[PDB]
C-alpha cells in the first residue's frame, strides 16, 4: 500500500461516490 | 408485529429441520435400509468397505481405479477431495507423467495408449468407477497375476458392470470393489 | 459425442419442461393468493395457531418480513454452529466452528449461497447438517421465492398498494412446493444408493487391508433439498461428485431437472398469472438459447480437453481430470453450466481442472447475474431487472414509453433496476481487486499464472452472485476469506432484494394499458433476441477485462 | 454557418470549467480522466515518473479533445436555438402605443411608450400601426397580418366578443382599426414564451432524458469498477499497466458519444419543434406526444375555418322571408359571436332596411352562452330566440310549443349539406332555419390519410347537428364524431379516454374547449385561439392547421430515437474498443493476448491511440445525427426496433472495427507511432 496506490484508489472511491450521488439524484 | 415471524420461523424449523429429515429417514430406513446404510458390504461381522466408496488398489492382482488426491492418503472418505489442479499447472503434467509411467511398468502386455481415466485423478476422491474399456485395458496384468483366463476376467468385468438407462446420461461403469471382492471368491 | 451430448441437451430441457408446466400452474395458485387444491382445510388452522392474518402488506413490511426471516435465521445458525459441541446428533466428538467459519457458513447458507470453506464430513456434525443447513435451505428458497411472488404481483395487480403476506408465502411455498417436492426427492436417491442415517462413522477393513473411516449422516434430506431449491449446500467437501450425495447417474439427471425444476416453473407460473403464457415462453426461450449455447461450448472445450494428456500417451485428449466415472464429460459440461446458471452452486466435477474455456463459461454465467434460469426466485428477479432495462432500450428506439406488461416504466424504476443490476458487478470487482491486493488474498491460489487470478474472480463472482460454486483449489478457510465472501454474499443477496421489492412497490401503484397498435410486443424472436443480447452484451463488456487476464489467458497460453 | 460554429467553438473552450461539466457526469468522469493523464504527462516529461512522455501527452490531449468536442455539440446546438430566439427578440420591437381616454372607439388617444402598457389598459391601433402588445379585441373587426409571428404572409380575420377576438403583439394591421385590452403583463407576453422555450439555464431535463442518464450513469459505474480493477490483476500478473491506459480504456468504454450528445439531442428538439411552428413550453410535453392514440379535434376552428358566414334563409310554412331575415337580424345583434354578424350582413344585402339603438328598443341584451347554446333579444312583452337544434327544440318545449315536421325534414336537409342549422323561434311560433355554412380549412383529409398509418386516431368534437357533424366529418376524413356535445361532454370524453389508458391530445381553438384543452395531457393550440386556451396548451400551433401534432409526433419520436439508438450504438462500440485496447495494454504482461488482436493494429501504443481518436471523433462525426434527429419512417412497433437495431446496434460493432482500422492505418502511415 504505497502512495500511489493510496491515492488511485482514493480517487476511484471518488469518482464512484460522485457517480452514485449523481445516479440517485436528478441534476 | 414479531409475533408472525417467530412463530414462523419456529414453525418452518420444526418442519424442515425436524419433521423433514425424521420422516426421510424413518421411511429410508423402511424401504430401503441397505442404501440408507451405505450400501456396505459385509464378510462376517467386519465392513469390507461400500458399494459406491472406492478403496485404494495397488496389489498387481487387483483392477486398479483411478488415483485420487484426498488428504493424507488416496481414497479417505474423511476429506473426500479431488486434485484442482489445472490444465495449464506444470505440477498436473508431471503427475499425468508419473502416473503413465507406472502403468506402462506395471502393465508390459497392454497398449502404450494408457486411458485417460486411469491416469487423472477423479474429482471427489472417491471414485469407485471406471469404463468397462479402461478395465479391460489391465485385464493381461489381473490374467497373469491370479493365473486367470482372459475370457472369464472379461465375462467378470461384464458381471460388475453398470450401464445407465440411457447412454447419453452418463457412462458404462465397472464397481472396482465389488469386482476384486468377486475376484478374490473366485481365486478361492 | 457431439450427437451424444446434443441428445443429452435435449432430452433435460424436454423432461424439464414436461415437469416444469405443472408445477408452474401450481406456482400461479400460490401467486394469486389461491389455496392449493385440499390444502384450505388446513391452513386456515395453521395460520390460525401461527397469527399470520392474511393482512396484505405494502412493499414495506414485505421487505422487512423477508429480512427478518433471514436476519433471525442467519443469528441462530450463526450460534448453532458456533455452539455445535454443546447440542445433540454429535456422534463425532468435534469442535464447534471458529468465528470466522460460523460466520461464513452462517451467512453462507442464509443467503443462498452454501458457499463452503470447509469439509462437512470433518467440520460440520450431524445437528449443524440437520438443523442448521438444511432449514436455511428450505428458508432461503422460500425467501427468494416469496420476493419473486411478490415481484410477479406487482406486475399483474392493478393500482394496488400491498404484495400480499409474507408470511403467508413462506408458510405455503416451504410446505406444499419445498416439502413434499424435496420428500420425492430424498427418497428416490435414497433407493438409488444415498445417504440417509443417523449413525457413526463406520470402520471399513478394506479388503487390501487399510483402514478407512466412511462418514455417515442424513444426505438425502439435505441433497433434495439443495438441488430443489438452488441451494448447493454440500454434505460432504466434494458437494454433488461424492457418491453418497450423487450415487447413480440417474440421480445426477434428476438433481438438474430438480435444479431448473422451479425456476422453469416460475417462468411458467409468471407468463400464467399475466394471462399471457407468450410472456413466460419468452422468458424461458431467452433463457434455454443461452444455456444451450454456453452448454455447448462447455461440452466442447472439455472434449478438447487437454493436450498434455495426449502428449504424455494416453487415449484421448478427454479432460477427465476434475470429473467422475459414473458422469461422462458432456454430463459433467452440462451440470457445470447448470449449477452455475441457475445459481445452484452444486459442483459434480472440479471446476478448477475444467479446461480454459470449459471453466470461462461458468465463471461469466455467474458474473452476468445468474439470469439464467438463475437462482429459485433469484434468477427470475434478476431476468426482470435485465428485462425493465431491455424494454427501456426497445421502447426508448421505437420512440415510445417504457412499457412492459402495460405498467410504464419511469424515472425511479429505472434507479432503482440500475443499483440492482449494479450491486452484484459491483462487488464481484472490488471483492476481487481487494483479494488480489492483499497478501493473504493473493496467497490463497493453488494454481499459479492466470488460473489464480481466474481461482480468485471465481469465487469472489460466485460468492457476490450467491452460486455457491467454486474452484475449490482457492483456500478461503482463512478469516480475512470469510470475511470477505461473507460480506459479498450478504451484500450480494440482501441489496439485490431490497431493490427489487422496491421496483415491486412502485408497479403495484401504477395501472396497465391495454395492448394499442403501438405497444411493442415483448413476446417473440425479436425481444428474445434483444434481452439476449442485452445481457450478453452488459455481461460481457463489464467482465471483459477481468476475464482476458484469467481464463483467456490462460487458454491463449 | 461559418459563424456560429466559430462560435460555438469559443463557447466550447468556454465550457471547460469543471463547474460546467460538473452537471454532467458521463463527461465529467472524462475530464478528470483528461485532467490526470495530462497531469501524468507534464509531471513524467518533468521527470518525476518513467515512461514515455510523448505518448501520455496525445492521450491527454485526445481526451481534451473528447470532452471539448461533447461541448461543441451541447454549444452547436444551443446557438443554433439562441440565434432563432435572437431572431424572436428582434420581431418583440415595437415603435409605441396610443392608449384611449374611454373604453368606447373615438376617443381621444395619447401617444404612449409600449413598454409602460400593463394589464388592464385599453389600446387603439389603426391601419399602419402594430399591435403593441397581447389581449382579446373589445370594440371593432379587422383583418390583421400574422407574418410577424407565423410567417406566413396570409391575413386572418381578427374580431371582437368571439372565439376570433384574440391578438398577438408584434403583428400589423392594414385593413381597419381594432381597439383591443392589453390582459398581460411585461414578461408574460406570448412572445416571451418563445424566448422562454429557447433560452437556456431554465430547460430542466426531460423524465426520459432523466432515464437514460441513469442508465449512463449505471454504465459509466461499471466501466469505472472495471478499468480501476484492472490495476491490480494485471499487477499481480506481471507489470501493472499504466495509469494512462486504464484512463484510455475508461473513456473508450464509457458512453461518451452519446453521453456528450443528450443535451445537443434536447437542444435540437427543440430548436426543430421552433422551426415547425410549435411553441413548446417544455420538452415533456413533447416527449409524451409520442406515445398519443387518440387525436380530439374541434369542428369550427380547427378543422374548419372558423367563423361560418350565413348563406340563406329558409322558411318552413308560412313564414315570409322578410318576418325570418327580420327576427333573426333582431335576434342576432345581441350575439356578438361572427354567427350573429353575418346573419346581420345577410340581413343587411337582402332588405337592409331600418336601423337598431338599444333605447329605441328598451331591452336588455341576451348574450350568447356556450351553456345556453341561443341567444335572442326580450322586446316589450316579447321573447324571441334563436340556437341550435337542441337548444331550441328545449326552449319550445318548456314553452309549450311544438317542432313542425317540415322544419325538421329541412334542418335535416341543411344538416346533410353540411352547414350547421340554426333555428329562430319569435314567441312559440318556429319562424325557420338559417344556413351557416363554412369552408373547410387545409387539405387535412388527405393528411389524416398518413396520420392514421402510425396509429393516431382522429375523433372530431362537435356541438353541431348530427348529419352536419356527419358531413364534415366526411369531409375532414376523422375516424369518428359527437354531436349536440356541451363543454362539460368534451372534458367528459378525455376522461373516458384517460381511463383506459390512452393519452389523448387535444388540439382545439376556442374558449370552449379551453378547459378539455387543460385535462388532456397533450394538446395543440392554435394561434387562431385565445389566451386562456393557449396558457392551458403546452404547444401553441402557428399555423393553426390540426395536423400539426403530426409534425410534433415525429420530432418527439425522433427524440426518444435518437437517444436509445445512440445508447445502443455506444455500447456496441465498446466491444471493438475493447479488442483494440485489451490485447495493446496487456501487451508486456501477458503476450500471448497479443493473438487476440483480430484488428490487426500496429504496435499497442497506436492500438490504444487509434481507440482514442475514434472514440473522439465518433461524436463530431455524429452531431449532425443528433441536430437532425434519426430519419425514421413510419413502421409498426416489431417492424422499427428491427430497423433501429439492424442500423445501429450493427453500426457501432462493425464501424468501431472499420473506423480504428482507418485512423490505425492513417497514424502508420503518417508515421506518428
Ligand atoms: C450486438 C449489437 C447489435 C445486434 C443487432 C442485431 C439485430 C439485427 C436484427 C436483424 C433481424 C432482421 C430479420 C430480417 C427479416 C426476416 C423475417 C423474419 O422471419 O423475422 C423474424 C424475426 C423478426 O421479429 P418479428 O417476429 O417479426 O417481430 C414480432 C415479434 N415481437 O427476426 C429475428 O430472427 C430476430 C433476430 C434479432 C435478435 C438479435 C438482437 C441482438 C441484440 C441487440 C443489441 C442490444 C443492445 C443492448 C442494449 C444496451
Ligand atoms: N351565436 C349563436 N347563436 C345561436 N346559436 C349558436 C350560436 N353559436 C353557436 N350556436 C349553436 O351552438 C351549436 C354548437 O355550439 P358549440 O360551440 O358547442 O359547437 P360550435 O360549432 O359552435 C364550436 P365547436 O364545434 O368547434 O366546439 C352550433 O352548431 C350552433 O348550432
Ligand atoms: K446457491
Ligand atoms: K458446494
Ligand atoms: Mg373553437
Amino acid at each position: 500500500m504505497s502512495a500511489g496506490v493510496i491515492t488511485g484508489v482514493l480517487l476511484v472511491f471518488l469518482l464512484l461516490g460522485y457517480l452514485v450521488y449523481a445516479l440517485i439524484n436528478a441534476e | 408485529g414479531l409475533r408472525p415471524a417467530l412463530s414462523t420461523f419456529i414453525f418452518l424449523l420444526l418442519i424442515t429441520g425436524g419433521v423433514y429429515p425424521l420422516l426421510t429417514t424413518v421411511l429410508g430406513q423402511w424401504w430401503f435400509p441397505w442404501q440408507a446404510n451405505g450400501s456396505l458390504i459385509r464378510e462376517g461381522d467386519t465392513v469390507r468397505g461400500s458399494a459406491l466408496i472406492g478403496q485404494n488398489f495397488t496389489g498387481n492382482g487387483y483392477f486398479h481405479g483411478r488415483p485420487s488426491a484426498t488428504a493424507e492418503m488416496p481414497y479417505n472418505p474423511q476429506a473426500s477431495g479431488g486434485s484442482n489442479l489445472a490444465v495449464s499447472n506444470p505440477e498436473l503434467d508431471k503427475l499425468i507423467a508419473a502416473r503413465v509411467a507406472a502403468l506402462r511398468a506395471a502393465n508390459p502386455d497392454a497398449s502404450a495408449s494408457v486411458p485417460v481415466e486411469l491416469v487423472t485423478a477423479s474429482a471427489s476422491g472417491l471414485d469407485n468407477n471406471i469404463t468397462p474399456q479402461a478395465a479391460a485395458w489391465q485385464i493381461p496384468r489381473v490374467a497373469k497375476a491370479r493365473n486367470l483366463s482372459v475370457e472369464q476376467l472379461t465375462q467378470l468385468i461384464a458381471k460388475y458392470s453398470q450401464q445407465p438407462l440411457v447412454k447419453y446420461i452418463g457412462q458404462p461403469v465397472v464397481n472396482i470393489v465389488e469386482l476384486n471382492l468377486a475376484l478374490d471368491k473366485l481365486d478361492e | 459425442m457431439a450427437a451424444q451430448g446434443f441428445l443429452l441437451i435435449a432430452t433435460f430441457l424436454l423432461v424439464l419442461m414436461v415437469l416444469a408446466r405443472p408445477l408452474g400452474s401450481g406456482l400461479a395458485r400460490l401467486i394469486n393468493d389461491i389455496p392449493l387444491p385440499g390444502t384450505t382445510g388446513v391452513e386456515r388452522v395453521l395460520f390460525r395457531a401461527l397469527g399470520v392474518s392474511d393482512r396484505e402488506m405494502n412493499w414495506k413490511q414485505y421487505l422487512c418480513a423477508i429480512l427478518g426471516l433471514n436476519m433471525l435465521g442467519l443469528a441462530v445458525l450463526f450460534f448453532m454452529l458456533l455452539g455445535q459441541h454443546y447440542l445433540p446428533l454429535n456422534p463425532q466428538q468435534l469442535p464447534g466452528l471458529s468465528w470466522d467459519l460460523a460466520l461464513n457458513t452462517a451467512v453462507s447458507f442464509v443467503t443462498n449461497t452454501n458457499w463452503r470453506s470447509y469439509s462437512g464430513e470433518t467440520t460440520l456434525s450431524y445437528f449443524s447438517q440437520m438443523a442448521g443447513l438444511t432449514v436455511q435451505n428450505f428458508l432461503s428458497a422460500a425467501s427468494g421465492i416469496a420476493v419473486i411472488f411478490a415481484l410477479i404481483r406487482a406486475f399483474t395487480r392493478q393500482s394496488m398498494s400491498t404484495l400480499g403476506n409474507a408470511w403467508v408465502d413462506l408458510l405455503r411455498i416451504t410446505l406444499w412446493v419445498l416439502v413434499p417436492v424435496a420428500l420425492l426427492i430424498a427418497l428416490f436417491f435414497i433407493q438409488q444408493g444415498a445417504l440417509q442415517n443417523f449413525l457413526p462413522y463406520q470402520a471399513v477393513n478394506t479388503v487390501e487391508g487399510a483402514q478407512q473411516l466412511l462418514p455417515m449422516g442424513p444426505v438425502a434430506s439435505q441433497e433434495a433439498i439443495k438441488m430443489l431449491g438452488t441451494n448447493g449446500g454440500g454434505f460432504f467437501n466434494a458437494n454433488s461428485s461424492h457418491p453418497f450425495e450423487n450415487p447413480t447417474a440417474l440421480t445426477n439427471f434428476v438433481q438438474m431437472l430438480a435444479i431448473f425444476l422451479i425456476p422453469t416453473a416460475l417462468c411458467f407460473a409468471f407468463g400464467e398469472v399475466m394471462g399471457d403464457r407468450r410472456q413466460g415462453r419468452m422468458l424461458l426461450w431467452a433463457m434455454s438459447v443461452i444455456f444451450v449455447i454456453c452448454v455447448g461450448v462447455v461440452m466442447w472445450a472439455e472434449v478438447q480437453g487437454n493436450p498434455h494428456l495426449l502428449a504424455l500417451g494416453t487415449d484421448s485428449s478427454i479432460n477427465m481430470e476434475g470429473k467422475e466415472s459414473r458422469f461422462g464429460v458432456l454430463v459433467s459440461s452440462l451440470f457445470a453450466v447448470v449449477t452455475t446458471a441457475a445459481s445452484c452452486g452444486a459442483v459434480i466435477a472440479m471446476h478448477d481442472s475444467f479446461t480454459a474455456l470449459g471453466g470461462m463459461v461458468p465463471m461469466w454465467l455467474m458474473q452476468i447475474g445468474e439470469v439464467v434460469f438463475g437462482g429459485v426466485g433469484s434468477g427470475l428477479y434478476g431476468m426482470m431487472l435485465f428485462v425493465l432495462l431491455a424494454v427501456f432500450i426497445a421502447g426508448l428506439m421505437i420512440g415510445r414509453t417504457p412499457e412492459y406488461l402495460g405498467k410504464k416504466i419511469d424515472v425511479r424504476e429505472m434507479k432503482l433496476t440500475a443499483l440492482a443490476i449494479l450491486v452484484t458487478p459491483t462487488l464481484v470487482l472490488m471483492g476481487a481487486a481487494l483479494a488480489m491486493m492483499t497478501d493473504a488474498g493473493r496467497s490463497a491460489m493453488l494454481n499459479p499464472g492466470p488460473h489464480g487470478f481466474s481461482e480468485v474472480l471465481y469465487a469472489v463472482s460466485s460468492a457476490a452472485n450467491n452460486n455457491g460454486s467454486a474452484f475449490a483449489g482457492l483456500s478461503a478457510n482463512s478469516p480475512f476469506w470469510n470475511c470477505l465472501l461473507a460480506f459479498c454474499m450478504f451484500v450480494g443477496r440482501f441489496g439485490v432484494i431490497i431493490p427489487v421489492m422496491a421496483i415491486a412497490g412502485s408497479l403495484v401503484s401504477k395501472k396497465s394499458q391495454a395492448a394499442s397498435s403501438g405497444t411493442l410486443p415483448t413476446h417473440g424472436p425479436l425481444f428474445v433476441g434483444l434481452l439476449i443480447g442485452t445481457v450478453l452484451l452488459v455481461g460481457a463488456l463489464t467482465f471483459i477485462p477481468a476475464l482476458a487476464l484469467g481464463p483467456v489467458a490462460e487458454y491463449l497460453s | 454557418e461559418p459563424t456560429l460554429v466559430v462560435q460555438a467553438l469559443k463557447e466550447a473552450v468556454k465550457k471547460l470549467n469543471p463547474q460546467a461539466q460538473w452537471r454532467n457526469p458521463v463527461m465529467f468522469i472524462v475530464w478528470i480522466g483528461s485532467l490526470l493523464t495530462t497531469c501524468i504527462s507534464i509531471a513524467m516529461a518533468s521527470g518525476a515518473m518513467p515512461g514515455n512522455a510523448l505518448f501520455s501527452a496525445a492521450i491527454s490531449g485526445w481526451l481534451w479533445i473528447t470532452v471539448l468536442f461533447a461541448n461543441f455539440a451541447e454549444a452547436l446546438a444551443e446557438g443554433r436555438s439562441k440565434a432563432q430566439a435572437n431572431s424572436l427578440k428582434g420581431v418583440k420591437k415595437t415603435a409605441f402605443a396610443r392608449k384611449l381616454r374611454e373604453p368606447k372607439y373615438g376617443a381621444a388617444a395619447d401617444k404612449v411608450p409600449a413598454d409602460q402598457l400593463r394589464k388592464g389598459d385599453i389600446v387603439l391601433v389603426e391601419a399602419g400601426d402594430i399591435i403593441p402588445c397581447d389581449g382579446e379585441v373589445i370594440e371593432g373587426g379587422a383583418s390583421v397580418d400574422e407574418s410577424a409571428i407565423t410567417g406566413e404572409a396570409a391575413p386572418v380575420i381578427r374580431e371582437s366578443g368571439g372565439d376570433f377576438a384574440s391578438v398577438t403583439g408584434g403583428t400589423r394591421i392594414l385593413s381597419d382599426w381594432l381597439v383591443i385590452e392589453c390582459s398581460v403583463n411585461p414578461g408574460e407576453t406570448f412572445l416571451d414564451r418563445m424566448i422562454a422555450m429557447v433560452e437556456g439555464a431554465q430547460r430542466r431535463k426531460t423524465p426520459n432524458e432523466i432515464a437514460l442518464t441513469i442508465l449512463l450513469i449505471a454504465l459509466t459505474i461499471v466501466f469505472l469498477l472495471a478499468t480501476a480493477t484492472l490495476w491490480p490483476f494485471s499487477a499481480w500478473g506481471g507489470n501493472a499497466v499504466s495509469v494512462t491506459v486504464l484512463v484510455a480504456l475508461l473513456v473508450c468504454l464509457i458512453p461518451t458519444t452519446i453521453g456528450g450528445l443528450l443535451s445537443a439531442i434536447g437542444v435540437a428538439g427543440m430548436s426543430r419543434m421552433l422551426g415547425a411552428n410549435v411553441i413548446a413550453t417544455s420538452g415533456r410535453a413533447v416527449e409524451a406526444a409520442g406515445d398519443v392514440d387518440v387525436l380530439l379535434l374541434d369542428k369550427t376552428g380547427t378543422i374548419t375555418l372558423g367563423n361560418r358566414q350565413a348563406s340563406e334563409f329558409i322558411p318552413a310554412q308560412g313564414v315570409d322571408e322578410k318576418t325570418l331575415a327580420d327576427a333573426a337580424q333582431l335576434a342576432s345583434l345581441a350575439d356578438e359571436t361572427p354567427e350573429g354578424r353575418s346573419i346581420v350582413i345577410l340581413a343587411k344585402q337582402r332588405f337592409n332596411l331600418r336601423e337598431r339603438d338599444v333605447q329605441s328598443l328598451h331591452a336588455t341584451f341576451v348574450p350568447f352562452t356556450a351553456q345556453s347554446r341561443m341567444s335572442g333579444i326580450n322586446i316589450d312583452n316579447r321573447m324571441i330566440r334563436k340556437g341550435s337544434v337542441d337548444a331550441i327544440r328545449r326552449h319550445v318545449e318548456a314553452n309549450g310549443g311544438h317542432f313542425p315536421t317540415d322544419v325538421d325534414q329541412k334542418v335535416d336537409q341543411v344538416a346533410r349539406q353540411g352547414a350547421t342549422p340554426l333555428v329562430v323561434v319569435e314567441g312559440s311560433r318556429v319562424l325557420g332555419v338559417i344556413a351557416l355554412k363554412d369552408i373547410v380549412k387545409g387539405g387535412i383529409k388527405e393528411r389524416f390519410a398518413q396520420l392514421r398509418k402510425m396509429g393516431i386516431k382522429t375523433v372530431m368534437i362537435t356541438g353541431d347537428n348530427r348529419l352536419t357533424a356527419a358531413a364534415i366529418a366526411a369531409e375532414a376524413g376523422v375516424d369518428d364524431f359527437l354531436a349536440e356535445a356541451t363543454p362539460e361532454a368534451k372534458l367528459a370524453l378525455i376522461r373516458q379516454y384517460q381511463a383506459e389508458g390512452r393519452l389523448v391530445a387535444m388540439t382545439g381553438d376556442g374558449t370552449n374547449d379551453a378547459p378539455a384543452l387543460a385535462q388532456a395531457d397533450v394538446a395543440v393550440a392554435m394561434n387562431s385561439g385565445t389566451q386562456a386556451a393557449k396558457e392551458a396548451g403546452n404547444m401553441v400551433d402557428l399555423d393553426s392547421n390540426p395536423t400539426k401534432l403530426i409534425e410534433v409526433v415525429h420530432i418527439g419520436k425522433q427524440m426518444l430515437m435518437t437517444r436509445g439508438s445512440l445508447t445502443t450504438f455506444s455500447i456496441a462500440n465498446d466491444v471493438a474498443k475493447y479488442f483494440a485496447i485489451i490485447p495493446a495494454a496487456f501487451a508486456a504482461t501477458y503476450p500471448q493476448l497479443n493473438a487476440l488482436n483480430i484488428m490487426c493494429l500496429h504496435s499497442p501504443d497506436s492500438a490504444i491511440l487509434s481507440a482514442v481518436i475514434f472514440n473522439a471523433l465518433i461524436i463530431v462525426f455524429l452531431i449532425p445525427l443528433a441536430l437532425k434527429g434519426v430519419s425514421y419512417k413510419p413502421l409498426t412497433a416489431s417492424a422499427m426496433l428491427r430497423r433501429n437495431l439492424w442500423i445501429y446496434g450493427l453500426g457501432g460493432l462493425l464501424v468501431p472495427f472499420i473506423g480504428i482500422k482507418v485512423i490505425d492505418l492513417l497514424l502508420t502511415v503518417c508515421g506518428l507511432v
